[PDB]
């Protein structure tokens, strides 16, 4: 009885799912639940009271966009259940009671989150078996490596996990709540300097698209600020969905710099380079050599052009001058975690590490804290 | 020989037992079974010239308790009931296509004509000659049958003081969607192909009909030669009968002209051409519409403006509106459908007028009706057929419950209190006024920016909690309705194109002023005889209501027909085919009406080994059940002690079986 | 019990009524109540003291024409009751106590108007059920669409209502009191430049007929003024009901231009193109695209030949240069609202949105503010 | 050389100016530029083609009122220059080239606004020194405090600024575009329910006067709606400038409720109480205690009787049940910002934080972004 196990990377801002053994996610759509707010006047078109991610993307102008997952933790459980039901039935058209499912999670997430996730996916969808895997180990699986620090930076969380030859160092795991959504909010707040006002949720997503299509990270900040406010070479234009053209100057690269300077939002934490260096310096010396030599990336918010060069420069400035820093920036930073999950779920030696229905029924939901990580 | 004419008397009623009884009787060369009021017939594929005129005197009503179950007993039963209760009634012939319904109709007409010793003298009353003609006009090839009745044929035989008068024929539930659309591996009505095959040359050079294989109304099936058994000889015999009916050559020529006009209208295309502010429509080739105009005695510009422009006409002005491509296609399809329906009505009216009987006379009804259909994929036509069969099954269930109630009262007075659950919820799910499925479809017809997906979503919303409705799990364009015959899954593909039967008044006004006399007369009569609606579903519902009213005017008693394996094998059949046909006919519901009851003397006799059961009981009313009930602590599931002891329940039967099996384990 | 519901579009200057399910109004006549003013000398012909619209049209010369509906609001209630009684009994010959009735209304009309309309149509005619629908949603129903801005410009009001997929935007509804009657008054005041004097009500309606039969809207105003006062090509002649011929020059197109330049009457508001653009710019961007692409028209006073081309030119000049403006001008601008009302009243799903007599009797007339719009 | 510095609070709808060291603004007049629209017939009285705020107030009936400042941002620069010239010369009769000037601004305003303001006030009036100060810090100065959240709600903007012991938290500044002018527009749109029509600019200002003189904020909305539509106790009458008496019912308190329910205008944002609570919850916990305890108000549009009680009730319902919420509502909510600016400009330690003419001439206008805030 051959049954491919589903791999459902339900990230913080995008849901990436598919079957195990493929090379790319079958379905990719934002994790948004939309509800209309105005009053319906045409008799008959007042029945669809909830639009899942892509449909709610198509109809931004007459409804409100709410993200069920805020900064990693699942806030609204009903919306997340709706998203899971949609991605199981209306998107893959595969009954979830005949396929095992794999789910991902941030490292330092609360425990009630896992307990409720297991309860929902065992009682509602009646999945035969499920598993919860940290995203960094899946990123390392997908990178085809066994050593190095994973810098997984989605739009809800940014965490480092040092691994050496398969043995994780759980006392060096660092997690930051600064991610892509906060970059989008800073871009919204910094675009007002030129007069563009974005307040609604649809305008917030327009700003998100602007960030994806225009923003980049510079090597040096003072030099690039001088260049921007010394000419018009860095200015680029964007077209809003009503044909209105906007122009962006030094705001192009001052949006993603807050990753290295989180004092712009007012956070007391340090940049991603500093957290990576501190996580290395929480590990053993023999570990430290290979952690220096094998930095790896993942997550969407690390796709800014020029991120690798600057973080290499910063680590080299921080690390001792005689060591070799080599930062891996594969062109699949997006959904590398899903590729790793698909590799992991296709292993025949993984068949014994599921969470069978009998186990959950006999020992209760607490076994998700025992069989994971 | 093996009679088992009344299976009510057996120990238990199951579909397996009924199938075994029918198999045994069929192996005994017995076709008809007299299940109380109801009769069951099976197509034998065997030419049985049962007796002759003697069978009327041999199988009359005087010895129904000993006479073999036969189809012709109802002939005497009808007269016996009308001479006693002074009330005429109706007889329906129901069953799937190819189940010998036409053969049964011919046999019953022959028996009714032969019972009065007068048909030999007044055989000139020209009754059954046109049956093949109405067949060619009303039958078409289906994926499961090459001869399928697609209209509610109704023949009314009139009587006055025992004298058989003329007859009146009518149609009720013709499906107009077949003319313009047809599924795969099927085809249009047989007479179009018959005309194209038997077409004489003079029509070939005069009428442009050299594209008989490329007409859009005909090539939709994809293969029109599967019916190769039919040929131009059918056309020749149809013309012979057509001339027999007293029609002049002018009428036949006009009929062929209208059919050719319909076929030519089938081959008309439109182009999404630019205009002032939008892109609306434009006729591709004007030579075809010109040829249509030449052979219809009507202006060509009239057809152009009736299939391209929409006319909103008030008292002080008349405004022309450009139409979209889909609207133009819908208008053309409506024109073709109304032309075909008017032709059929005209021919039926003329046939009835030729042999019109006296008025205010007695009348017996014969109704040829659809059969329950469940294909691999189901469409709008199957939904309408299922709705009509649901109404008829409701009537049949009412009749069966009436028979059960009268039997119960005949036994003791106080069992009229027994209730019964009907299929009214299914009828409401289909066509209830506020939120019926057909009502939702009618609303979606006129609703702006509508598609199949929106209609499906609205049906899913309004009927989510209905137990009979069944939303598919996957996002599939289907839904499932629980009929009495089982679950049926329909497909919502192309419903909105099967209902836009909108005919504006300007088209009727254009066709009234036609130069030819027949078309003008037909449209004038249609306008004179004409509240209504403008969808195929609404007209179907109106016709169904008229048929139901006509049926309830009289007393319904009918007969079902079944079919063996469709490979035309005489005397051989599959029990699975019997189960399917039994489920589709609706006779299985009789078991549900039974909800069980057995004689108590039979229990006394054959249970002589139950705790050494004493057999010396000569009284059926003696206390024997409560004696075992209280001594053996049998739960008192029985509501009350009867006299005949027909209070048996299935739980008691199971308890008795359990007791029998446990006691038998002695050694 | 099949009972077709009446649809009675009682506009500001014309009453258009009929049964639901038809394709054109059964009865069309002006909404005028006429009363004689002179003294009767023939004994016997002094009894008909009130002539309803068409009869008062036939006898203009011996009576005064009063419109019960002035600029949308119903001023004289007795005259409107007389018009309703006439259009129910003497015109359709249908008892109103056996048929439901549908009525239309301007968007921003007062509330006492609706309360009194419901009270009259429930207490006097004893209608089993009635409903009040905004005219713009019915125009969209008749146009066979679900998006776009309706520009409904009768002879009493001119209002815009933006709708996107059945969800109205009530904060972008704009209403102007400049309509066809004010155009007729401006034509009366501007015809005096050539010596023609029209003062009475019958002469006012003669001017209205002149406006209907001769006036048009030009693409450019200065060019057409120069052409008019540079030749006699635009001059047309009209015949008054006594055989007196009048000639009209540049007054032909300077009457309907006040729709685009309402400063001619002295109003501080802006033209219909400007109000449409401002109503669009009060909506969301994703809404704005489809509002640009799907402008629609209705009302009688938009039937001037050349209105669509000029308003398209003006919107295109106002809107960003990269967007596509497509203005729908169906040939049924008159009584498009009635066609939409007939479509709406024939829906079987509309049966539950009536205002039944029991509801009004138990909750009072205030429910017309709850079940409408 | 003693020279008092001018303090010119050029708000969004009213200009409040005076000398530093006073206790009340010397001059208060609306910021309106009026231009006649009709045709002059008397020879000689056709020369005054522009009336500044108070003169344009006196002659509303023959001219159009345009506000140069729309929603905080300065739209028409020439009109604002005219207003500044008037308030310097024709109103204070003080040459601006001998006195330093202080100007206020919204927090999140564009930067070109500041650059052009400095350019105009240095090149045209030749002011020796000028400064641009945020309005919330001046409100805190005037309240005699150093902690708490300022809710400055003029008629063009409504913004919150959390300050703790003089250290602003710039990442918790929230700004809404819902202000008094939008309340006036909603009152205009909601008065049509009773038949009163106000379309022109003068009628808009009559509606503004109605709002100022009659509107109030209730503690509970459903209870007060029931009370209003259960009696005539809340009805009040107002006299238009032509002796025509109007009556107002439940519209009296449904105009200023949109501050707490901005969905009435269709905005997706939340009420002022919700924005204040969210701004608090963007601050540190030790900050949060004193921000809870020291809410303060300013701006004209917070003068509605009953605003303090309702916003206290709403904050208490939002904040944890054990904390003490104390909302400061001084009787100088109007021109509290000016009192704070006068206090700030009179400090002798402020003399070194001006923007001298030499600094602007040597470094250009960009220093206004460096020496402000
Ligand atoms: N090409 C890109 N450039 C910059 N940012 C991107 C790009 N693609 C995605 N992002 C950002 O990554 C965030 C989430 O991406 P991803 O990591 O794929 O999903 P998740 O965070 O749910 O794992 C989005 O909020 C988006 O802003
Ligand atoms: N009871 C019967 N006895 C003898 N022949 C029969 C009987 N029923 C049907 N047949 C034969 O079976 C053939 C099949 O006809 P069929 O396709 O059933 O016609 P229809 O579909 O119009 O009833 C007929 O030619 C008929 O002669
Ligand atoms: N063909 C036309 N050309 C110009 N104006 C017209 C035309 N037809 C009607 N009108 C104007 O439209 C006004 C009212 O028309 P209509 O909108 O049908 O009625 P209502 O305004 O009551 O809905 C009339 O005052 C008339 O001046
Ligand atoms: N007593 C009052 N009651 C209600 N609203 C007022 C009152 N006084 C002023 N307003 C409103 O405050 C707005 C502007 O006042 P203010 O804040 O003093 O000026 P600015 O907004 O320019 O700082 C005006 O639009 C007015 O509607
Ligand atoms: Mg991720
Ligand atoms: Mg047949
Ligand atoms: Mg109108
Ligand atoms: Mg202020």
């Amino acid at each position: 009885d051959e049954t491919t196990a589903l791999v459902c990377d339900n990230g913080s801002g995008l849901v990436k799912a598919g079957f195990a053994g493929d090379d790319a996610p079958r379905a990719v759509f934002p994790s948004i639940v939309g509800r209309p707010r105005h009053q319906g006047v045409m008799v008959g078109m007042g029945q669809k009271d909830s639009y899942v991610g892509d449909e709610a993307q198509s109809k931004r102008g007459i409804l409100t966009l709410k993200y069920p997952i805020e900064h990693g933790i699942i806030t609204n459980w009903d919306d997340m259940e709706k998203i899971w039901h949609h991605t199981f039935y209306n998107e893959l058209r595969v009954a979830p009671e005949e396929h095992p499912t794999l789910l991902t999670e941030a490292p330092l997430n609360p425990k009630a989150n896992r307990e409720k996730m297991t309860q929902i996916m065992f009682e509602t969808f009646n999945v035969p078996a499920m598993y919860v895997a940290i995203q960094a180990v899946l990123s390392l699986y997908a990178s085809g490596r066994t050593t190095g620090i994973v810098l997984d930076s989605g739009d809800g969380v940014t965490h480092n996990v040092p691994i050496y030859e398969g043995y994780a160092l759980p006392h060096a795991i660092m997690r930051l709540d600064l991610a892509g959504r906060d970059l989008t909010d800073y871009l919204m707040k910094i675009l007002t300097e030129r007069g563009y006002s974005f307040v609604t949720t649809a305008e917030r997503e327009i700003v998100r698209d602007i960030k994806e299509k225009l923003c980049y990270v510079a090597l040096d900040f003072e030099n690039e600020m001088a260049t921007a406010a010394s000419s018009s070479s860095l200015e680029k234009s964007y077209e809003l969905p009503d044909g209105q053209v906007i122009t962006i100057g030094n705001e192009r690269f001052r949006c993603p710099e807050t990753l290295f300077q989180p004092s712009f939002i007012g956070m007391e934490s340090a940049g991603i380079h500093e957290t990576t260096y501190n996580s290395i310096m929480k590990c053993d010396i023999d570990i430290r050599k290979d952690l220096y030599a094998n930095n790896v990336m993942s997550g969407g918010t690390t796709m800014y052009p020029g991120i690798a060069d600057r973080m290499q420069k910063e680590i080299t400035a921080l690390a001792p001058s005689t060591m070799k820093i080599k930062i891996i920036a594969p062109p699949e930073r997006k959904y590398s975690v899903w590729i790793g999950g698909s590799i992991l779920a296709s292993l025949s030696t993984f068949q014994q590490m599921w969470i069978t229905k009998q186990e959950y029924d006999e020992a209760g939901p607490s076994i998700v804290h025992r069989k994971c990580f | 020989e093996d009679g088992v004419e009344d299976m009510t008397q057996l120990e238990d009623l199951q579909e397996t037992t009924v199938l075994a009884n029918l198999k045994t009787r069929f192996e005994r060369n017995l076709i008809y079974t007299y299940i109380g009021s109801i009769l069951v017939s099976v197509n034998p594929y065997r030419m049985f010239a049962i007796y002759g005129p003697e069978q009327v005197q041999q199988y009359s009503g005087r010895a129904l308790g000993e006479n073999p179950p036969h189809l012709f007993a109802i002939a005497n039963l009808a007269f016996a009931k009308m001479l006693d209760a002074k009330q005429n009634q109706c007889v329906i012939i129901s069953g799937e296509s190819g189940s010998g319904k036409t053969e049964a109709t011919k046999l019953i007409l022959r028996c009714l004509a032969a019972m009065n010793q007068r048909r030999d003298v007044m055989q000139q009353i020209k009754i059954l000659e046109a049956t093949p003609l109405l067949e060619a006009f009303g039958n078409a090839k289906t994926v499961r049958n090459d001869n399928s009745s697609r209209f509610g044929k109704f023949v009314e035989i009139f009587l006055e003081g025992g004298v058989i008068c003329g007859a009146i024929t009518s149609q009720y539930l013709l499906e107009k969607s077949r003319i313009v659309f047809q599924a795969k591996n099927e085809r249009n009505y047989h007479i179009f192909y018959e005309l194209l095959a038997g077409l004489p040359a003079q029509l070939r050079q005069a009428f442009s009909l050299q594209e008989a294989e490329t007409y859009y109304y005909l090539n939709q099936g994809g293969n029109c030669e599967i019916a190769g058994k039919s040929d131009a000889d059918d056309f020749r015999r149809l013309l012979a009968a057509m001339e027999v009916l007293g029609f002049t050559s002018e009428d036949q020529d006009s009929i062929f002209r209208i059919l050719a006009s319909i076929l030519h209208l089938g081959n008309v295309y439109f182009e999404k051409h630019e205009t002032d502010a939008q892109e609306v429509a434009s006729v591709v080739s004007a030579r075809e519409i010109q040829a249509v105009a030449e052979l219809l005695q009507v202006s060509p510009e009239g057809l152009q403006k009736a299939i391209t422009f929409k006319v909103t006409e008030t008292i002080r002005e008349k405004i022309f509106t450009p139409l979209t491509v889909e609207s133009a296609v819908d208008a053309r399809d409506a024109i073709a459908k109304v032309l075909y329906a008017l032709l059929f009505g005209w021919l039926i009216t003329r046939v009835n007028a030729l042999v019109s009987p006296k008025q205010d006379t007695l009348s017996i009804a014969i109704l040829d009706i659809y059969g329950f259909e469940d294909l691999s994929f189901n469409s709008f036509e199957q939904l309408c057929i299922n709705y009509a069969n649901e109404n008829l099954q409701y009537l049949f269930n009412k009749i069966v419950f009436q028979e059960e109630q009268e039997e119960y009262i005949r036994e003791q007075m106080d069992w009229r209190e027994i209730a019964f659950a009907d299929n009214q919820p299914c009828i409401n799910l289909i066509s209830l006024k506020p939120y019926g499925i057909l009502r939702i479809l009618d609303d979606q017809c006129c609703f702006p920016q509508a598609t199949d997906h929106t209609f499906l979503q609205k049906c899913h919303y309004h009927h989510g909690a209905n137990p009979l409705y069944s939303k598919p799990k996957m996002p599939l364009p289907e839904f499932t309705i629980k009929h009495y015959a089982g679950k049926v899954t329909y497909q919502v593909h192309k419903f909105l194109d099967k209902n836009h039967d909108q005919v504006r008044q300007d088209v009727l006004d254009l066709f009234v002023h036609s130069r030819t006399r027949v078309v003008a007369h037909l449209f004038s009569s249609h306008a004179a005889q004409t509240y209504k609606a403008h969808t195929v579903a609404a007209k179907f519902q109106q016709s169904l209501l008229d048929l139901v009213e006509k049926m309830e005017r009289c007393n319904p008693l009918f007969v079902r027909c079944l079919k063996p394996n469709h490979k035309k094998e005489p005397g051989l059949f599959e029990p699975d085919v019997m189960m399917a046909q039994l489920r589709y006919s609706g006779v299985l519901e009789t078991v549900r009406i039974r909800k069980v009851r057995l004689p108590f003397q039979v229990f006394i006799d054959r249970y002589r080994c139950l705790v050494a059961l004493k057999l010396n009981v000569p009284a059926d009313g003696d206390m024997c059940v409560s004696l075992l009930s209280r001594l053996c602590t049998v739960t008192p599931d029985m509501y009350r002690v009867g006299i005949s002891k027909l209070f048996l329940k299935e739980h008691l039967h199971q308890l008795l079986e359990s007791m029998r099996e446990r006691v038998q384990n002695r050694a």
